[PDB]
RNA sequence: ACCCCCGUGCCCAUAGCACUGUGGAACCACCCCACCCCAUGCCGAACUGGGUCGUGAAACACAGCAGCGCCAAUGAUACUCGGACCGCAGGGUCCCGGAAAAGUCGGUCAGCGCGGGGGU
C-alpha cells in the first residue's frame, strides 16, 4: 500500500516491463498481460482473497508495489491552480511482469486462488508454473 | 609524504613553456640533479654526485650545482625550471641553486 | 641511559625470547600520547589554563587545545569551541614520562593489582586511561584546586597484542594476572 | 540433437519457430540455429546440469551443456539459447536444483518447508558426472530450523561455490 | 652488449589491491645525533641540519599468483532514422538500415622513452 517516502506527484507513459519476468520465489505465479496501473487496493484485494483461500497455510509474495502517486483535481473546478495533492498510489504493470506467486499449495488450489484474485484486476492475466530458470 | 611532489610538478610543468626542467633529487646523500626537456621524453645534462665528496651535505651539494652549471653551459642552456622535489628550498638545495646559476 | 638499559634489557630479551632477524624487528615505542580532554563536559575557560598548567608542569612539554570537531549536536555540541587537551611525547621526554609512571605511577596507584591486560588494539600498541590524578609525582591535591582525570595512549611498533604485551611486561609495566 | 544454419540474417529463423543458438569455448564461438520443439523436449529432460550432443549438418558431433536461454517476456516461448562446449575437466560453477526428501516432522505440526534457494551453484562438478539433482533430507528439521550449505552433502570432486553459512531450505511456521 | 639500481617522463586500473618470495653494504630505505641554520597551532614524528655502524625488520624495488577489483567479446534482444500499418484507447505490428545496457566466452596483475650509478 502507500509508501512512507518522497516527492508527491509524477507523470505517465509506457513500455514493456523488464524488472521481474521470472518467478524467483515460490512455486507458481500469476502474471500480467496488459499495461495498466494496478495501485493499492486492487492489489490488497488480491492479497485478502488469496489469504482467505490459502491462509493457515501457504506463502504469499507480492512482487509488485504501489510506487507511483496519482492525482485527482477537486470536485468540479476549471483547469485551475496546480494538480491534486493525493488520491491513490499505483504500480505500473507491463506484460510478463509477475505480480503473484504462491508457495506450499497444490497445483489445483493455486489455480483456484489465482482465478479468484484475477477476477478483480483491471488486466486479464495468465498463470504459470516456473519453467527452467536462469538469472542468479 | 607525497602530495607536494606532484603539486610542484604540476605547477612546474604549467610554468614550463619554453624553459627546461631541473629536478633536484635530495632524499638520500645522492643529491642528483637533471635537466629535462619537457615534451621530448629526454634529459640532457645530469650532474649526480656519486663520485664527488666535499664534506657536509650542504657544501658537497654545492659543487654539484657547479658541476651541472658547466655541463648545461656546454649545451647552450638559456634558463630552466627548478622542479624542487618536496624539499623546502633549504640551504642544501638552495645552495645547489645558488651554485647552479651563480656559475651558469 | 635509562632507555638503552630498556632496549638491551628487552631487545635481546625479545630477540632471545622470540626470534627476529633484525634488531629493527623488535617492538619499540613510537610515542606517548595524552588526550587530557579537560572540560569535555565542563565548559571552563578558567579551567582551560587549569589543565594546560597541570599538563605543562607534570609533563615537561607544552599542550595543544584539541578543539571541538564541530559536530554540533542536540546536546551542547558546537564547531569552534575547545573541548580537549592533546600532548604528544617523543623520545627523551616520552621515556622520562614512562619512567615517572613505572617508578611513581605504580606506587601512585591506589589498590593496585595490575593494569588491564587485554591488549587494546588488534595491532597492539595501546593506551592507559588514567582514572584519577591525585597521586602523580607532580599532581599534589594541596597545590591543585580539584581532582581531574587524563588519558595516556602509547604507540608501539609491535605487530601483535602478544608482542607488545611481552615488551610492556619486561619494560616494567604492571599486569593484572 | 540437430541444427543447421547460422546466418547473420534471422528472417528464416522466426518462420519455422526454430530457436537461434550458439556454441563457444576458448577456441571457437560459432553461432548456429536448431529446431524448437525437440529442443524443448530436451531442455525438459535436462536443465542446466543436463547435456546433449549437437550434430551440425557438417558431420561432427559435439557435446554441449546448456548455459542460458533468453526468451520472450510477453509470449512465454523461449527465444534464444547458448550451449557451451565443455572439455572434460570439471565444468565451471554449474547450477544444481535443490530437492527435498522425506516428510519433515516440522510439516506435521503446522509448519511448512520452504526452499529458500531453488538452485545452488557448485563449482567443479566434474563433467559427465554432473549432479542432475541434489537431495536434502528435511525430516530432522523442526519449525524455524535452517539447513545451510554447510549441510548439503556432495558427490565426487565437488565443492560448494556459495558461502556455506547462507540459508538454503528452511521450515516456516503458520501464517 | 647483457643485469640491476636512482631519478624521471608518455600512458594514467588489461597497468590497482590482497596472499607470497627475494634484495643491502652498489643504489634507496629505515637508523644515530640535533644548541644552532630550519621547524612543529604540543611533539625533530613531518619539514630540517650533521653521519657511521646496525638492519632490510618496516618502506621501497623486483618476481610469483587470478581470491578481489578493472578490461571485456560472439549469438540475441531493447531501443531507433526511414518506409508502411492496427487498435475506440491505453498500447501493438511489418519491411529497411543503425545498435545498446547488462550478462556468458574470455583477458589482464602493463606497455613504451630519456638520463645518470654501479655490476659482468
Ligand atoms: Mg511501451
Ligand atoms: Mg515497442
Ligand atoms: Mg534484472
Ligand atoms: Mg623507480
Ligand atoms: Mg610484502
Ligand atoms: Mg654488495
Ligand atoms: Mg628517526
Ligand atoms: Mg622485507
Ligand atoms: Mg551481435
Ligand atoms: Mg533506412
Ligand atoms: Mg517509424
Ligand atoms: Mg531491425
Ligand atoms: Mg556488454
Ligand atoms: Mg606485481
Ligand atoms: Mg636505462
Amino acid at each position: 500500500k502507500r509508501t512512507k517516502f518522497r516527492k508527491q506527484f509524477r507523470g505517465r507513459m509506457t513500455g514493456d516491463a523488464k524488472g521481474g519476468d521470472y518467478v524467483a520465489f515460490g512455486d507458481y505465479g500469476l502474471i500480467a498481460m496488459e499495461p495498466a496501473w494496478i495501485k493499492s487496493n486492487q492489489i490488497e484485494a488480491c492479497r485478502i482473497v488469496m489469504s482467505r483461500h490459502f491462509r493457515r497455510g501457504g506463502k504469499i509474495y507480492i512482487r509488485i508495489f504501489p510506487d507511483k502517486p496519482v492525482t485527482k483535481k477537486p470536485a468540479e473546478t476549471r483547469m485551475g491552480k496546480g494538480k491534486g495533492a493525493v488520491e491513490y498510489w499505483v504500480s505500473v504493470v507491463k506484460p510478463g511482469r509477475v505480480m503473484f506467486e504462491v508457495a506450499g499449495v497444490t497445483e489445483e488450489q493455486a489455480k483456484e486462488a489465482f482465478r479468484l484474485a484475477g477476477h478483480k484486476l483491471p488486466i486479464q492475466t495468465k498463470m504459470v508454473k516456473r519453467e527452467v530458470y536462469d538469472e542468479a | 609524504r607525497r602530495k607536494l611532489r606532484t603539486r610542484r610538478k604540476v605547477r612546474t610543468t604549467t610554468a614550463a613553456s619554453g624553459r627546461l626542467r631541473l629536478s633536484v633529487y635530495r632524499s638520500s646523500k645522492h643529491i642528483y640533479a637533471q635537466i629535462i626537456d619537457d615534451s621530448r621524453g629526454q634529459t640532457l645534462a645530469a650532474a649526480s654526485s656519486a663520485a664527488l665528496k666535499s664534506g657536509n651535505k650542504t657544501d658537497t651539494a654545492a659543487a654539484v650545482g657547479k658541476a651541472l652549471a658547466a655541463a648545461a653551459a656546454e649545451k647552450g642552456i638559456k634558463q630552466v625550471v627548478f622542479d624542487r622535489g618536496s624539499y623546502k628550498y633549504h640551504g642544501r638545495v638552495k645552495a645547489l641553486a645558488d651554485a647552479a646559476r651563480e656559475g651558469g | 641511559q635509562l632507555k638503552t638499559k630498556y632496549n638491551d634489557q628487552v631487545r635481546p630479551a625479545l630477540m632471545q625470547q622470540f626470534g627476529y632477524s633484525s634488531v629493527m624487528a623488535v617492538p619499540r615505542i613510537e610515542k606517548i600520547v595524552v588526550n587530557e580532554g579537560l572540560g569535555s563536559s565542563k565548559e571552563d575557560s578558567k579551567a582551560i589554563d587549569k589543565a594546560a598548567k597541570e599538563l605543562a608542569l607534570i609533563t615537561l612539554q607544552k599542550p595543544i587545545i584539541t578543539k571541538a570537531k564541530k559536530s554540533i549536536s542536540n546536546f551542547k555540541l558546537r564547531q569552534g569551541m575547545p573541548v580537549g587537551i592533546k600532548v604528544t611525547l617523543r623520545g627523551e621526554r616520552m621515556y622520562v614520562f614512562l619512567e615517572k609512571l613505572i617508578n611513581i605511577g605504580l606506587p601512585r596507584i591506589r589498590d593496585f593489582r595490575g593494569i588491564n591486560p587485554n591488549a587494546f588494539d588488534g595491532r597492539g600498541n595501546y593506551n592507559l586511561g588514567i582514572k584519577e590524578q591525585l597521586i602523580f609525582p607532580e599532581i599534589t591535591y594541596d597545590m591543585v584546586d580539584k581532582t581531574r582525570g587524563m588519558d595516556i595512549t602509547i604507540v608501539t611498533t609491535a605487530k601483535t597484542d602478544e608482542e607488545a604485551r611481552a615488551l610492556l611486561q619486561s619494560m616494567g609495566l604492571p599486569f593484572r594476572k | 540433437m540437430e541444427l543447421t544454419a547460422k546466418p547473420r540474417t534471422p528472417k528464416q529463423k522466426l518462420d519455422e519457430s526454430m530457436i537461434a543458438a550458439v556454441a563457444y569455448n576458448k577456441e571457437n564461438n560459432v553461432s548456429f540455429a536448431l529446431d524448437r520443439k525437440a529442443f524443448d523436449r530436451a531442455f525438459r529432460q535436462q536443465s542446466t546440469t543436463g547435456l546433449f550432443d549437437i550434430t551440425v549438418e557438417g558431420g561432427e558431433t559435439f557435446p554441449a551443456l546448456v548455459k542460458a536461454v533468453q526468451m520472450d517476456k510477453r509470449k512465454r516461448a523461449p527465444i534464444h539459447v547458448d550451449f557451451y562446449m565443455v572439455t572434460y575437466g570439471e565444468p565451471v560453477e554449474v547450477s544444481v536444483p535443490v530437492h527435498t526428501t522425506g516428510r519433515s516432522q516440522g510439516e506435521v505440526q503446522g509448519g511448512l518447508v520452504d526452499i529458500v534457494v531453488h538452485n545452488l551453484q557448485i563449482v567443479a562438478p566434474g563433467p559427465r558426472r554432473i549432479p542432475q539433482e541434489l537431495v536434502v533430507d528435511v525430516t530432522k528439521m523442526n519449525i524455524g530450523d535452517h539447513i545451510t550449505a554447510g549441510d548439503i552433502k556432495l558427490p565426487e570432486g565437488c565443492t560448494l561455490a556459495a558461502d556455506p553459512e547462507l540459508t538454503v531450505v528452511s521450515v516456516l511456521p503458520p501464517r
